[PDB]
């Protein structure tokens, strides 16, 4: 999971 | 204060992460996160262009209106720049090995900032064929802003999730110095106040603070605790004595930028607010904000 991906 | 805020113009679109005001032209830049970008007329209500860049996002996106250029950055690792009278892509490069998170562009010299996931802000020379002219290396997560001392910007601010804002001068590569922010979901902005009369810079956070900093002192002056989640952004408004602040709680605050009373929050209906734009002569006072669900256009009074 990318952190900040949204 | 009275604000008189004025919704000039909203459109709905996918989730807008990048946005600027174009300086002479009644022209908005949104970036979105399908992989389109798109210039708006917010006076006529008339979409001047839009492009398909890439497909993955495309989170920062700034107008050179001196070259008639916007500039964009992707999750692709890319920098595009395009002609906007024409579509003419100019330069499509590789700037990062990891996401370009934001661009700032220098007010006189032909320079562009981008921060990155990969850790660094780099330096773009575009009267040079957009060579790197330095890598500013030292943060210890992702650069998720990059700001110009509007004031001096042979200096800049680098907005971190490792916690810290850097102030960096061009041509050094050691941080002039380190603000340890004590905001531990990390930093998502930083900007400065533009005017002469305070040394001020603010932060935004994940931990649901924003931060007034003196650059003098190092110290922080007021934390201002008015959102229910991520603040994404807090920037002093040019003319106005507010700031403006945006959350994933889908709301806009107005805050006394002396007394750091709250003016008004606004529930814009957009969902989760990500970027914000304020016209840079200050042209009605505009301001600008990208959402979830489109970008909103705003007139304040005098």
């Amino acid at each position: 999971l990318k952190i900040k991906k949204p | 204060m009275k604000l008189d805020i004025k919704k000039t113009f909203s459109n709905r679109s996918d989730r807008v992460k990048g946005i600027d005001f174009h300086p002479t032209e009644p022209w908005v830049l949104t970036t979105l996160y399908s992989g389109r970008v798109e210039l708006w007329n917010y006076e006529t209500q008339v979409e001047v262009r839009s492009i398909q860049v890439t497909e993955t996002p495309v989170r920062a996106g700034k107008f050179i209106a001196r070259k008639n250029w916007i500039i964009v950055g992707s999750d692709d690792f890319r920098i595009r720049v395009f002609n906007y009278n024409t579509g003419e892509k100019v330069v499509d490069f590789e700037a990062h090995p990891d996401y370009i998170r934001s661009i700032a562009v220098h007010p006189t010299k032909p320079y562009v900032l981008s921060g990155s996931d990969d850790l660094t802000v780099k330096l773009w020379n575009w009267e040079n064929n957009w060579a790197l002219e330095q890598t500013f290396e030292g943060h210890e997560h992702f650069v998720m802003c990059v700001a110009f001392n509007p004031k001096d910007p042979s200096t800049f601010a680098s907005g971190c999730l490792d916690r810290t804002v850097k102030v960096w001068s061009l041509g050094q590569s050691t941080p002039n110095f380190t603000l340890t922010t004590g905001q531990e979901r990390g930093v998502n902005y930083v900007d400065y106040y533009p005017l002469p009369d305070k040394p001020y810079m603010i932060t935004a956070s994940d931990d649901l603070t924003i931060k007034i900093w003196d650059y003098q002192t190092k110290s922080c002056v007021a934390t201002l605790e008015g959102h229910m989640s991520n603040v994404s952004f807090a920037v002093f408004h040019p003319t106005l004595p507010i700031i403006i602040s945006g959350s994933e709680d889908g709301t806009l605050k107005i805050w006394n930028s002396s007394t750091y009373k709250v003016e008004k929050t606004l529930n814009v209906g957009l969902e989760r607010s990500w970027c914000i734009a304020t016209h840079p002569t200050g042209r009605k006072n505009y301001i600008a904000s990208g959402f979830d669900n489109g970008f909103t256009v705003l007139s304040l009074g005098n």
